[PDB]
């Protein structure tokens, strides 16, 4: 509805990213989606699947497919990697993006954590500041459906503000109260 | 030597500003990215007499184009910044604009602006009438972003510390221990050739407003924005500028020790988490020498461990301590 431009961050860029990219594209919103992480990596607890970013999903599909197809299926996985692909090519690294945002919320403090070094780390051009907020999503399909909830009434509210930056405090100040949640928030510079 | 490409180009923008004229809006804005793309990219000589087109629509009622015209002076001063005096006025106008997305988006583009047209003026070795002006714009829009920190609107706020900053490096002396940044600027890249103003007197404003970032950084009902905005200035000031190191410490070890009763819990956590951050990168610098132990006192308090802290002080040679140590003795008497 309103003329926000929102990135939701996460490791992977794969469960939790886009759980929350799926319905903030489904509610409108101008919405990109990336992962903090070196590499993209899905599940022995010792041995799990690494692929690098910039791998289209199919590619990851495929590659899962021909090694086990029955335990990608049993554990949903194949149906993430579905919904993903329908969204788009393949998942990208919020550390080489030359995008800008008004908004980016982290899905837990660990990445916040990534994304602000990350900012910081780049001397300001533009001068134009953004909003860095995180929203603790637990990692598993269960949880990251509960907190794409979540991440979409936050951004839903904040949308309604006639002017963000002025209400920002507020809002979330409230919506902490609410919802009995924390959400650290920062703010940083292109 | 002539061909077609610059007539060819010429007849595409003038269909362009024939169409802004009757146009909504919306279309406004798409046909003006397209005569910026032109008029000062692929067909960069166009500028000059197509100027006062766009200008004339800063009066324009719709605020998204308004943020346009903002937009692509702002290029101006980047890629043909001799065109500096014939847009400036609009720039100082923009600042006493009614919408505060105009405001916040005027004080963004005021940051490139200003060392573009800092560097531009001090260039100069016969400097006119119509650069005097320009030099005296410049001197107020610097006046009229500071008012800002008192400003209703926390965003305004905001982007005013974020331009303050700028400033503060621009009006100021790099040396050693100034962090290595490609495109960096300070006083002694201002000639003495200049009659324009005056190094001293940059340097005094440049230290005025550090001690307005210094005492608003310390007040009690700060906003949590504003002050971790204000609190990564400070470190970017200190990085850049050394000399400013101690004082900088001084308030992040007053700020740690008398955090506002304003900010909520959450708010705490989010100041705390960047001031560890800032001190992080202040630690880093060689001029931090002299504070190594505050600085590590206070990320202590802030859970960092021995180790951490410790991987972070820069390794120095016995011969450059002593000059620091044995500087800093002198300094004291």
């Amino acid at each position: 509805p309103s003329k926000l431009a929102v990135a939701v961050v996460d490791s992977s860029n794969m469960n939790r990213s886009m759980e929350a990219h799926n319905f903030l594209a489904k509610k409108g919103f101008n919405v990109r989606s990336y992962g903090t992480g070196e590499r993209v990596k899905l599940p022995a607890f010792d041995k799990p699947n690494v692929y690098e970013f910039g791998t289209k999903y199919e590619d990851i599909y495929r590659d899962l497919e021909s090694k086990d197809k029955e335990f990608y299926t049993q554990n949903g996985l194949l149906h993430m990697l579905d919904r993903n692909r329908r969204i788009k090519k393949c998942p990208e690294r919020f550390q080489d993006t030359k995008e800008q945002f008004d908004i980016i919320v982290t899905v837990e403090e660990r990445v916040y954590d990534l994304v602000v070094m990350h900012m910081e780390s780049m001397e300001s051009v533009d001068n134009r500041p953004v909003h860095v907020l995180n929203v603790d999503v637990v990692n598993n399909a269960e949880d990251a459906l509960m907190g794409a909830f979540v991440i979409t009434d936050m951004i839903n509210m904040m949308a309604k503000s006639t002017d963000l930056d002025n209400d920002i405090d507020e809002l979330i100040q409230e919506f902490e109260e609410r919802r009995k949640r924390v959400i650290l928030h920062s703010v940083l510079f292109y | 030597m002539t061909d077609e490409k610059t007539a060819t180009a010429r007849a595409k923008v003038v269909d362009w500003c024939n169409e802004l004229v009757i146009a909504s809006p919306s279309t406004k804005c798409e046909l003006l990215a397209k005569v910026q793309e032109t008029v000062l990219g692929s067909c960069a000589e166009l500028a000059e007499e197509f100027l006062e087109s766009v200008l004339s629509l800063a009066h324009d009622s719709n605020m998204e184009v308004r943020k346009q015209v903002v937009a692509f002076v702002e290029q101006v001063c980047k890629v043909k910044v001799e065109l500096l005096p014939h847009v400036i006025n609009v720039v100082s106008m923009l600042l006493r604009d009614n919408s505060a997305q105009v405001i916040k988006r005027v004080i963004q583009a005021c940051g490139s602006i200003y060392k573009n047209g800092l560097q531009y003026l001090c260039s100069l070795m016969e400097p006119g009438d119509s650069a005097e002006q320009a030099w005296n714009i410049l001197s107020l829009i610097k006046a009229q972003i500071l008012d800002m920190i008192d400003n209703e609107n926390d965003g305004i706020r905001t982007n005013a510390i974020k331009f303050l900053e700028g400033v503060v490096v621009l009006q100021s002396f790099a040396d050693e221990d100034s962090l290595k940044r490609d495109g960096d600027f300070s006083l002694a890249d201002v000639p003495d050739h200049c009659t324009l103003f005056r190094r001293e007197k940059l340097q005094e404003e440049g230290n005025n407003i550090l001690d307005i970032l210094l005492q608003f950084h310390g007040t009690t009902h700060i906003s949590s924005v504003n002050l971790i905005a204000c609190t990564s200035s400070l470190c970017t000031i200190a990085k850049m500028r050394p000399i400013f190191m101690g004082a900088v410490v001084e308030a992040f070890k007053q700020l740690n020790a008398n955090l506002p009763p304003t900010l909520t819990d959450s708010q705490v956590s989010s100041v705390r988490k960047s001031l560890k951050m800032q001190l992080q990168t202040l630690l880093k610098n060689r001029g931090a020498f002299e504070f190594a132990s505050t600085i590590r006192g206070m990320l202590v308090d802030l859970g960092s461990s021995t180790n951490e802290i410790q991987k972070l002080i820069p390794k120095m040679d016995k011969q450059e301590m002593a000059r620091r140590q044995k500087r800093i003795l002198e300094n004291a008497a």
